[PDB]
């Protein structure tokens, strides 16, 4: 709370976690039988 | 440690499944999923060590 | 109160300074070893008859 | 300064006879020079007490720099007087800058 | 190489110069509060403690990056000032620390 003040490879991280929640929806989608 | 992250994500998701009410699988998931950075950074940190 | 510190840097820093100096003079004094005192105690009598 | 002296004359001797310390002599080897240390924690204890009960990292200096006052009454009275260092010295000294 | 390897790596993750000390000054502090603590109870240094702490480091840095990267995080998607930002969060975050 001191010391911080508020003033390339983002794009991939953004990518990324895109494919993450995508995944987690689509295994979301049934679970069950895979489960 | 596994359980550790367990419970981080389980109190997350609860904190505004119950306080909030915003839903109760396509709201939560969403508010979830995005948590993943701590996650991965510590993973990588305690490999590489 | 985790909240009544956050406009008081200055103690949180000299308790900081106050563990630090204990666990360096801790380490300064704590001898170094291999291993604990883990073995059942034992006595030997030893007699000779030559 | 005579413990120097007496390590010099013990290097003079004949072979096959050697020194050592007894008594108080060797409790006074042992302890060795720890009371500079002490001084020095205490006083880094007092200077971080001082900062936490104040706030500002200036103002505990006016109440650590005022030590002296108080010492040069105690040598004063132990000059007239014709006092020694000793124990009840010290407890008295350590009262008075408290 | 492990308290400096992890100051890199989240040097690589926040790139910022603030905000990536803390965890590297934090976990010192631990480190000399354990060897005191060790000393206190009459145990002595040898190679187990070293090889318990060795192990521990890691839900050591995991105590303080849940609480810094948490409180980056708000403040940075709330777009608020930092000090209340930061006060609702720990106070939303100290129960889940002490469970």
């Amino acid at each position: 709370a001191t010391m911080l003040k508020p003033i390339w490879f983002n794009r991939m991280f953004e990518k990324s976690t895109h494919h993450y929640t995508d995944s987690v929806g689509g295994i979301l989608r049934s679970t069950g039988r895979y489960l | 440690l596994s359980a550790k992250n367990a419970i981080l994500i389980v109190e997350f998701a609860k904190d505004l499944m119950d306080k909030e009410g915003k839903g109760l699988i396509e709201a939560t998931l969403d508010a979830v999923r995005m948590r993943l950075r701590p996650i991965l950074m510590t993973s990588l940190a305690f490999i590489l060590g | 109160m985790p909240n009544f510190f956050i406009d008081r840097p200055i103690f949180a820093w000299v308790i900081a300074i106050i563990i630090m100096l204990a666990g360096g003079l801790a380490i300064l004094k704590l001898p170094v070893a291999q291993y604990p005192t883990i073995a059942p105690p034992a006595v030997t009598i030893s007699a000779s008859y030559p | 300064e005579a413990m120097e002296l007496m390590e010099q004359l013990a290097s003079k001797l004949p072979t096959g006879v050697g020194y050592d310390w007894t008594g108080m002599s060797y409790q006074e080897r042992l302890s060795g020079n720890q009371a500079p240390s002490l001084y020095a924690i205490s006083l880094i204890v007092v200077f971080l007490c001082l900062a936490a009960l104040y706030e500002s990292w200036s103002i505990p200096f006016s109440v650590m720099l005022v030590v002296p006052l108080g010492v040069i009454g105690a040598l004063l009275a132990a000059t007239f007087r014709g006092l020694t260092n000793d124990v009840y010295f010290q407890v008295g000294l350590l009262t008075t800058i408290g | 190489e492990a308290i400096i390897l992890v100051f890199l790596v989240m040097y690589l993750f926040l790139q910022n110069f603030r905000a990536t000390l803390i965890p590297t000054i934090a976990v010192p502090v631990v480190l000399l509060g354990t060897f005191a603590v060790l000393a206190a109870f009459g145990f002595s240094i040898n190679t187990l403690t070293m090889f318990g702490m060795v192990l521990a480091i890691g839900l050591l840095v995991d105590d303080a990056i849940v609480v810094v990267e948490n409180v980056e995080r708000v403040m940075a998607e709330e777009g608020l000032p930092p000090k209340e930002a930061t006060r609702k969060s720990m106070g939303q975050i100290q129960g889940a620390l002490v469970g």
